RNA sequence: AAAAUUUUAGGAAUAGUUAAUAAUAAUUUAUAAUUUUGAUUAGAUUGUUUUGUUAAUGCUAUUAGAUGGGUGUGGAAAAAUAAAAAAAA
């Protein structure tokens, strides 16, 4: 049950094509005009180009050139966090990219949430790391991560961590941020630099007095 | 191997007990050894504290001769069957075995049996190997008959001239053609022997 | 090298052929020296890819501790010298008459 | 087996060829390392025939 | 290793394949159906004068009647009679 | 398979003979005995051809020692101490297979040689790739493990029942 | 019919989409025989001239040097300084795949292989004058042994001879 | 049952009882009014469970089915597709590639108004 | 051919075979033991051709002995009646 | 060959065996090479019924519109990593969420500790590409004892179905180099108290008592009656 | 009926585009005479075509490549006062004259040289062309213009092309160069400007070249052109071993498989400029090589250079002897068009091992032979080996001399 | 790889051509090669002591086959379809 005489050799083990009856016949003048048109049709090129012969993929060369032509679906960022979106896919999403990201580059996406949709875009760049690039988190990852969801107001999402986390991918959750989620607690961070209980609501009633 | 081979005899028979960490070190892993080191080293091996350190000891030199590509012999597999009651290390495999007993027991019942012992022609031997019979079964013939136009034949036919007239031949063909060639439509002598088998044959 | 003297595997120096025949002679030669000194007109490549310092388990195990692997590659990329550094002494039993006797850190 | 350094000389003799005597030579010295030494005889005998 | 196979016939491992002992029939109705007992390639020659390599015999399927039982009467003479040659 | 020899020829031409001398050159090695190095002598033989130079008899003992600690270093033929001139043949020395050749070393050099002429070299140009030895030291006749014998599968004319005449014209 | 069948073979030969297509447009529209189902949209609408790209570079300065550079519109170019270092990667690819030879071509393009051409005078047929350069007929056209029985002539000497 | 050229299922009323049919030989499946296939399947069934062989084969017929759609010519378990005469966007009359509306699909969501406004009010 | 049961591993699959080649551990074991039973012939089969081909041998050892001896009579024959008639030519 | 069935016994082609040769039959084709092999439809094809009721994104969009609420996003991400880990473990899956990526630690297939089978993978060094369930790992193989002198690749390292248990004394940092195991016969001295042989060569396992009787019971000898 | 007779129909010739047309035309007849398709043509003597032409079948196997060089010479007397005007700012460069002229001395090379009975005109035209007044004008305009010879290798093939113009048309070299690099010496030959102005070569065969220039540009005069040393040793002209120095380059020679594209015919040019090297300053090798040490630095280079050339050469030597028609012995070109490289990488490989067209990449790359020594190699050989040598050496026991013998005399047996 | 053997009621010229060759992949040399002892082309055209007849070395018949551009895959293109040639339990 096999290719091997059906088609021509240097589509051997080949997978995933459109239809790969069409580049046997590509060599009909009637189709090879359909090739150099298709190529215009997909742009990138400045003179009229044929896939070669032994090639049904594009190109190596002509899909990075279409892959860093193409323009992102967000165009006009207004948030420095939306500039970091698209400076997270010119580095970790690139055409045949080799590098991976790295647990501190994720906080620094979790640092810049300013608006509600903020989050949606840090915790999406939480999921590629998690599931896409199967990366360990660091020991102070949680402690951003909840951090990143109290400026946007949002608490159902921050307890929706500790139910499950290692799906997350948390694997060091301290015993402080576990006791102010769940109400045992009511606060969840001292201040080395400030000495006073955080968020701001319950520093009224736990430090009535400020210390350095 | 053959000069590395007396010495760890010479450390089996004295009795010291190290000659496997002279083959482990020298001989294992940078030597095509045959089996018959082992034929010294079980003997090594037998002569251990603990029976389960003498088992161990044949499985890994049984490991041994799987990896290094080196087949146990006749003799060492005829030495671990002898102590099969106290090491019960299995020596033969799960298809030699059972060859092994239908052709023991076929050949003791066919050793016993009176009636099949008789000779029989077609299984005993093989009467003729040679690619051309013994003696002459009378063809070819060497000649054309009627309605024959074609002869000689040429390619893969025995007839070399016509049956009853031809053009005037010299030489050899001469004498070929109406002395010297085959014909088996003589009705009184068949086509003539070499000599001297045909002096005996004249009558 | 531990068993048995082989000739030409330990030397005082680096081989000082002229730079003209320095691509005819040196490819395929081998030779141990005392310390970490590397031969002038390289560029000095340390292997640091734990990709290719795995095939150095056995040799570091069982033999001595690999502590430094270079790639020296000259001026002009056409012959290379893969430089390892071991560190004494060894694990494995050396002769007398061995070649590694004569090594000062292989005995030490 | 070695019975067929036995029978490349005789097919050799039933093709009508004359065996020359790096033929023998190489017969015999091939039944002498397999232990035949009757057979490495008998290729002298059939050399002896010839 | 071809486009297209022979969906009627496949066999193993290309052609010409390893010599085997056939049975091979005639075209012909089975009352007078007979068998040759032939020694040819895996896959037949079709292409060739020579379309096998050797003939061991034929087997007649048909029994036939002992002709020869007055002969020497043995035990079981009688019975019908298979013809091959081998 | 161009062998230069398209016919049978059962006889040793004069091309290929050589006269040859059986030349046995001295080494001086040490060895480790249990209180320390002790020199011994180490002998290779060669066979050198009579109208050779001694510079040819050093390149034959590099060539034929198959020894990776003898030929190590820049040596030098002598006889009793006096050193050998290199461009004289050894009938201008009279030596014989009596004669007592020895190597001196010099250890400090390192001696880079270039085999690109094969160990069985002569004038039919016949040498194997395999061969790993000298031709004087391997046997003349041996069983060939590398090949395998093949029989006669293709009948010519006779395929089966009854052999009439069993097409022997063909 | 004969002159847009060869024309077309000729531009895509001579490696011409644009030319092809609006050539194939052009008979759909005049209703030339053959050609009234292939009609094919125009991807070059907004693009110009491949002519008057030349002399605009020789003489609005980043679209000087990129008007050549075709884009989908969901497309935006990259600075100037890399786009300008990616254009010139392209060029020396797609000569790179244009130099090697296909091996069992006689150097020949798919358009002149099996291209024999005789007029129709050569295969049983006369002068006609709405066949200009009119191929010969194929062979199956007339078949022997329906003409004219076994061992018996047939009047067409050189018809099956291309 | 495992074949579709050969319905074993579909004759279990020419069979009274369990040895009936284990002792009918193919001409008493002939004149019982089975075709060929079938009867050879039903006696090569039956010849198998007498040597200690229990019919335990996968049933081939969706497999089959699914390989039956394509256009092999020797049913040899391939995949090859049909091709049509227009596979490439520009020739169906679509002109160029479209372009996506870059100001509807960066507006700001409903939820994310909702969130906004909720900011609003509780930063207040 | 090889058999595909029932209760092999099944390739919960649209886009194939709908039954993999995996086996039962109790397959194996069955497996095995057909081998077995084969084996015992496939050894008998193989022990009747070295027989049969020693047999083939010995037989043509010895009737080339016999045509070998035979045909050095007829050609010492022949050559004497040859070289009689070119004494007389 | 270099190893045939039985050697040369051509009654049947049956007896030969599915393959003549471990080596590959031809030698323009080297995937043809013998090997153990993994089933990778089961295994490969995920159970895509964990993300029913959950929205996920595609990696390009990155639009205002398209996105989701937070929640949305955590579930998300949590159906995902279930699909993920649905069928199996894998090597870059159980090898990230260890110290100094895994390397000196015990990897093993499911059926390589069962039955008279024993082997397991010391792993060297493990090469990460961007989508971090796949690349290539390395290790020493470990078969009964023996162990191999130089690193391998570990084939069908991507295909989940993986096991380790972890070892803080087994763990390499990245400094140092891996080392190899130690081969039971000839580095560390032969211990039956340590490490005692499931299985050697000329060695078959006795016969199961219910698989003796499951096959009596299918050829017939066993009475089986309903 | 060539272009350029559409070009000379009475137009302006002082026109520079009409100049510059007419030059690539003239370029484009003499290349695609020269890169003409020849595997059909033939040119026997028939009796038939005695009072005509060839026959209208037989035009394109017969009449073709005659015609067409009769056609390049009757062009070649019209337009070579156009594109190489004569002596007294010009139309032309010196690049493009050059490239013209080398095309023309390529078809004049090649010329037809069989006269038929047939032929109407005089045989003389028969013969091939000569080039000296064009090759003056085109040193003129090389020598007008600075760094016309660069480092680069295509310069370094000028420059071999255009020594190879000066040795074939009895031009001196001198007019390529300014002439205040010759000012100061009252004659100077071809093969002392080759070697005083030879760029480092990159590959060997561009230093066979430059090594097969020096020796035939001085015929006789091959002793006055490599001499750099007295009779005593002492080095006299250190210009001549500055030039000799990097023609032996180590970007060239240095490897050991350096030679494994040298053909049996460029051996013996290797091995023919070490001995004329060796035979002219045999007073400084003999003294310098055996035991003394010297200060230069120079001396020391190219002693270095010369040992490794020759080692390398008599390696070369005994690999195609004892190793002939090897796959070790095979050559081929410099940077050859090996298209089983170009064919795997211009395709999609989804597994690597499956190699596309391989059956015929593998047996087929840009000039690939089987080497082995001929009898008019091994005999030129036999006698260079033994002048690698010294006088006091004995030829006997040579051991390569011996075996080039015994080959010559085993093959022509 | 070689030898060898076809036919035309109105019988004449033929050629990607012959040999040499340091020449794969022919820039050269030659008084080149086939043919009136019947060539090339055109017509007819698988051949085959297997058929039929007769006193007939006469006359008359034939159905084994092969297939330089479909895919450089495969050991070999013979590959777009064949009641078996049973095709790895
Ligand atoms: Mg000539």
């Amino acid at each position: 049950a096999s290719l091997r005489y059906r088609r021509p050799y240097w589509m051997m083990f080949l997978k995933g094509v459109d239809n790969w009856k069409i580049y046997t016949v590509i060599q009909q003048p009637d189709h090879q005009r359909t090739e150099m048109l298709y190529q215009a049709w997909l742009g990138g090129l400045d003179r009229p180009y044929t896939r070669p012969k032994c090639m049904a993929n594009q190109p190596l060369w002509l899909s990075k050139k279409r892959h860093m032509l193409r323009k992102e679906r967000l165009d006009g960022p207004e948030t420095p966090l939306e500039k970091y979106v698209l400076e997270w896919h010119k580095k970790f999403h690139s055409f045949q990219g080799t590098e991976r990201p790295t647990p501190d580059d994720l906080h620094t996406a979790l640092d810049l949430v300013e608006r509600p949709l903020d989050l949606s875009y840090a915790l999406q760049l939480l999921g590629q790391c998690r599931n896409l690039n199967n990366i360990r988190f660091a020991k102070e990852t949680f402690l951003v991560f909840l951090e990143a969801c109290l400026r946007v107001g949002r608490r159902d999402c921050a307890e929706y961590a500790l139910e499950h986390a290692e799906p997350l991918g948390f694997w060091f959750i301290d015993e402080d941020h576990r006791r102010y989620l769940q109400g045992e607690q009511t606060w969840y961070k001292l201040s080395p630099l400030d000495n006073l209980y955080y968020p701001v609501e319950e520093n009224a009633k736990l430090n009535e007095g400020r210390k350095p | 191997a053959d000069m590395h081979l007396q010495v760890v005899e010479t450390m089996v028979g004295c009795g010291t007990m190290k000659a496997n960490d002279y083959f482990v070190r020298n001989v294992l892993r940078q030597f095509s050894w045959d089996s018959r080191f082992l034929e010294a080293l079980y003997v090594e091996y037998r002569r251990q504290d603990d029976v389960d350190m003498w088992a161990e000891l044949t499985k890994r030199a049984l490991v041994w001769t799987a990896r290094y590509n080196a087949p146990a012999s006749e003799r060492l597999r005829r030495l671990i069957e002898d102590d099969y009651d106290t090491i019960r290390v299995q020596t033969r495999t799960f298809r030699e075995l059972a060859v092994f007993q239908f052709r023991d027991v076929e050949e003791r019942r066919h050793s016993r049996d009176v009636v099949n012992e008789l000779p029989n022609p077609w299984y005993d031997y093989v009467a003729h190997a040679l690619p051309f019979p013994d003696r002459d079964a009378g063809y070819p013939d060497e000649y054309g008959d009627l309605g024959q136009w074609r002869a000689p034949g040429g390619p893969g036919s025995p007839v070399r001239g016509p049956g009853y007239y031809a053009p005037p031949m010299e030489g050899e063909h001469q004498r070929g053609y109406t002395a010297e060639w085959r014909d088996l439509r003589n009705p009184m002598r068949p086509p003539e022997f070499p000599t001297p088998w045909e002096r005996k044959y004249r009558q | 090298a531990a068993s048995s003297p082989v000739p030409h595997i330990i030397g005082s120096k680096h081989i000082d052929v002229p730079r003209e025949h320095r691509l005819r002679l040196l490819p395929g030669m081998l030779y141990l020296l005392d310390g970490d000194t590397l031969p002038g007109e390289f560029t000095i490549n340390r292997v640091l890819d734990p990709t290719a310092l795995q095939y150095y388990g056995r040799l570091s195990s069982q033999i001595v501790t690999v502590e430094a692997v270079r790639m020296l590659v000259p001026d002009d990329l056409r012959l290379l010298c893969n430089c390892i550094t071991f560190k004494g002494p060894l694990h494995l039993p050396v002769a007398p008459y061995a070649s590694l006797a004569s090594l000062r850190g292989a005995s030490q | 087996i070695p019975q067929e350094a036995l029978h490349w000389l005789l097919r050799m003799i039933v093709d009508n060829f004359n065996p020359q005597h790096v033929h023998y030579i190489a017969a015999m010295k091939t039944l002498q390392s397999a232990g035949e030494l009757d057979m490495a005889r008998d290729v002298w005998k059939i050399m002896e025939r010839q | 290793a071809r486009a297209v196979i022979k969906r009627r016939s496949p066999q193993l491992w290309g052609a010409p394949g390893a010599p085997i002992i056939r049975m091979r029939g005639h075209h012909v109705v089975w009352k007078f159906q007979s068998y040759d007992l032939v020694v040819e390639h895996t896959h037949k020659r079709r292409n060739s004068d020579i379309r096998l390599l050797h003939y061991l015999g034929k087997h007649c399927p048909h029994p036939q009647k002992s002709l020869w039982s007055p002969d020497t009467p043995v035990a079981q003479d009688r019975h019908l009679f298979m013809l091959t040659t081998v | 398979h161009d062998t230069d020899r398209h016919y049978w020829r059962a006889v040793t031409d004069d091309p290929r003979v050589q006269h040859l001398i059986p030349l046995r050159i001295r080494f001086k090695i040490f060895t480790w005995v249990t209180s320390g190095w002790e020199q011994r002598m180490q002998v290779v033989q060669i066979m050198a051809p009579k109208d050779s130079t001694i510079a040819q008899v050093k390149d034959l003992v590099i060539v034929e020692n198959q020894s990776p600690y003898l030929c190590v270093s820049s040596f030098h033929l002598a006889i009793d101490g006096k050193e050998l001139d290199p461009q004289k043949t050894l009938g201008e020395y009279g030596i014989t297979e009596q004669s007592q050749i020895d190597a001196i070393e010099q250890n400090d050099h390192l001696l880079h040689r270039d085999d690109e002429r094969p160990r069985d070299w002569t004038v039919d140009e016949i040498t194997a790739e395999d061969v790993k030895r000298s031709p004087y030291k391997e046997m003349e006749m041996q069983p060939l493990q590398n090949l395998a014998p093949r029989y006669e599968a293709r009948p010519k004319g006779y395929f089966g029942r009854t052999y009439y005449s069993g097409m022997k014209q063909s | 019919p004969t002159m847009v069948k060869f024309y077309h073979d000729c531009l895509v030969r001579n490696n011409r989409p644009r030319e092809a297509s609006s050539l194939m447009r052009l008979a759909a529209e005049r209703g030339v025989h053959g050609y009234e189902d292939k009609w094919e949209a125009d991807v070059y609408k907004g693009r110009p001239l491949d002519s008057e790209v030349m002399n605009e570079s020789e003489g609005q300065a980043s679209s000087l040097a990129f008007a050549s550079l075709m884009l989908r519109g969901d497309q935006r170019p990259l600075p100037e300084n890399l786009q300008a270092l990616l254009e010139e990667e392209t060029t020396r690819n797609i000569e790179a795949e244009r130099s090697v030879p296909v091996p069992f071509s006689a150097g020949l393009h798919a358009t002149e292989i099996n291209s024999v051409f005789r007029p129709r005078v050569y295969r049983q047929l006369w002068y006609k004058w709405q066949h200009i350069a009119n191929r010969y007929r194929p062979t199956a056209a007339l078949k022997r042994r329906q003409l004219a029985p076994r061992d018996s002539p047939t009047g067409i000497p050189g018809f099956y001879r291309i | 049952d495992i074949h579709r050229l050969r319905p074993t299922s579909d004759f279990k009323a020419s069979f009274k009882d369990w040895n009936d049919l284990f002792t009918c030989d193919k001409r008493q499946l002939r004149v019982r009014g089975i075709p060929r296939m079938t009867r050879d399947a039903i006696r090569t069934a039956v010849q198998a469970f007498q040597n200690g062989n229990p019919p335990e084969r996968f049933d081939t017929k969706e497999e089959w089915l699914y390989y039956k759609q394509f256009k092999t010519v020797d049913y040899s378990y391939r995949v090859i597709p049909e091709l049509p005469e227009k596979y490439r966007p520009h020739q169906s009359g679509i002109d160029q590639a479209p372009l996506p509306d870059y100001r509807e699909i960066n507006k700001m969501p409903q939820w994310a108004e909702c969130e906004e406004r909720r900011q609003s009010k509780k930063t207040v | 051919r090889q058999i595909r049961p029932y209760y092999n591993l099944p390739s919960k699959s649209e886009h194939g075979r709908k039954m993999t080649g995996f086996l039962t551990p109790y397959r194996h074991w069955m497996w095995k033991q057909n081998e077995l039973w084969r084996n015992v012939h496939e050894a008998q089969f193989e022990h009747l051709r070295r027989v049969y081909k020693r047999q083939w041998l010995e037989s043509f050892r010895v009737n080339a002995d016999e045509y070998i001896y035979k045909y050095n009579i007829t050609k010492a024959a022949q050559l004497a009646q040859w070289e009689c008639e070119m004494k007389e030519q | 060959r270099a190893d045939p069935l039985n050697g040369g016994s051509s009654m049947t082609l049956g007896s030969k065996g599915s393959k003549l040769s471990p080596e590959p039959h031809r030698r323009r084709m080297p995937w043809t090479a013998a090997k153990e092999y993994v089933p990778g439809v089961v295994l490969n094809a995920r159970d895509k019924m964990v993300l029913d009721g959950v929205q996920l994104l595609d990696i390009e969009s990155i639009d205002r519109a398209s996105q989701l609420d937070p929640l949305e996003v955590l579930r998300a991400v949590v159906a995902t990593r279930e699909y993920n880990i649905s069928t199996g473990k894998n090597i870059f899956q159980l090898a990230s969420q260890a110290t100094y990526n895994g390397r000196g630690q015990r990897f093993y297939r499911k059926e390589w500790q069962e039955g008279t089978y024993d082997k397991y993978v010391t792993l060297s060094a493990i090469d990460f590409d961007r989508d971090g369930n796949k690349g290539t790992a390395y290790g020493y193989i470990t078969f009964h004892g023996e162990t191999t002198t130089r690193p391998v690749q570990v084939d069908f390292a991507d295909v989940p179905g993986w096991y380790m248990d972890f070892v803080e004394e087994r763990a390499v940092p990245f400094t140092g180099i891996v080392p190899p195991p130690p081969s039971i016969g000839t580095d560390v001295p032969v211990d039956p108290h340590s490490y005692r042989l499931k299985a050697y060569p000329y060695y078959d396992a006795p016969n199961p008592p219910e698989f003796v009787e499951r096959l009596l019971k299918d050829r017939g000898v066993l009475p089986d009656t309903p | 009926p060539s272009p350029v007779d559409e070009c000379l129909r009475g137009g302006s010739s002082l026109d520079k585009r009409l100049i510059q047309e007419v030059r690539e035309r003239f370029v484009s007849f003499c290349r695609e005479y020269v890169l003409m398709d020849t595997s059909g043509m033939k040119s026997t003597i028939l009796s038939t075509e005695l009072n005509a032409g060839p026959d209208y079948e037989h035009y394109d196997r017969r009449l073709r490549r005659k015609r067409h060089w009769l056609a390049i010479r009757h062009r070649f007397e019209d337009v070579r006062y156009v594109i190489w005007p004569d002596v007294v700012n010009p139309s032309l460069t010196a690049g493009e004259m050059l490239e013209a002229l080398l095309w023309l001395d390529a078809a004049s090379t090649f010329c037809v040289r069989k006269v038929h009975p047939s032929d109407l005109g005089d045989k003389s035209e028969f013969l091939p062309l000569d080039l000296q007044r064009e090759v003056e004008v085109v040193a003129c305009h090389a020598r007008r213009d600075l760094d016309f010879f660069d480092p680069s290798a295509t310069s370094l093939e000028q420059f071999t092309a255009c020594a190879a113009l000066c040795v074939n048309h009895r031009v001196p070299f001198s007019l390529f160069f300014p002439a205040q690099d010759v000012c100061g010496d009252a004659s100077v030959s071809t093969g002392q400007c080759i070697v005083a102005n030879a760029p480092s070569p990159h590959t060997a065969l561009g230093a066979v070249r430059i090594m097969a220039l020096i020796s035939e540009g001085s015929g006789s005069d091959i002793g006055k052109t490599i001499m750099f040393s007295d009779a005593f040793g002492a080095v006299t002209r250190f210009g001549i071993l500055r030039g000799l120095s990097r023609v032996m380059s180590v970007e060239a020679f240095g490897c050991k498989d350096a030679l494994e594209n040298v053909n049996e015919s460029e051996l013996c040019i290797i091995l023919h400029f070490c001995a004329e090297v060796r035979e002219q300053n045999a007073a400084f090798f003999r003294r310098y090589e055996a035991s003394e040490e010297d200060s230069d630095p120079q001396q020391v280079s190219f002693l270095a250079k010369y040992q490794q050339l020759s080692q390398i050469a008599l390696a070369r030597c005994k690999r195609l002897l004892y190793h002939p028609d090897s796959p070790r012995a095979q050559v081929m070109s410099e940077d050859g068009y090996i298209p089983l490289v170009e064919l795997q990488r211009h395709a999609e490989g989804t597994n690597k091992a499956a190699l596309i067209h391989y059956n015929l990449g593998i047996r087929s790359a840009q000039g690939m032979r089987r080497v082995a020594l001929g009898a008019q190699s091994s005999a030129r050989l036999a006698e260079l080996v033994s002048r690698l040598e010294e006088a006091s050496a004995r030829v006997s026991g040579n051991t390569l001399v011996n075996d080039l013998v015994h080959h010559l005399s085993h093959k022509a047996a």
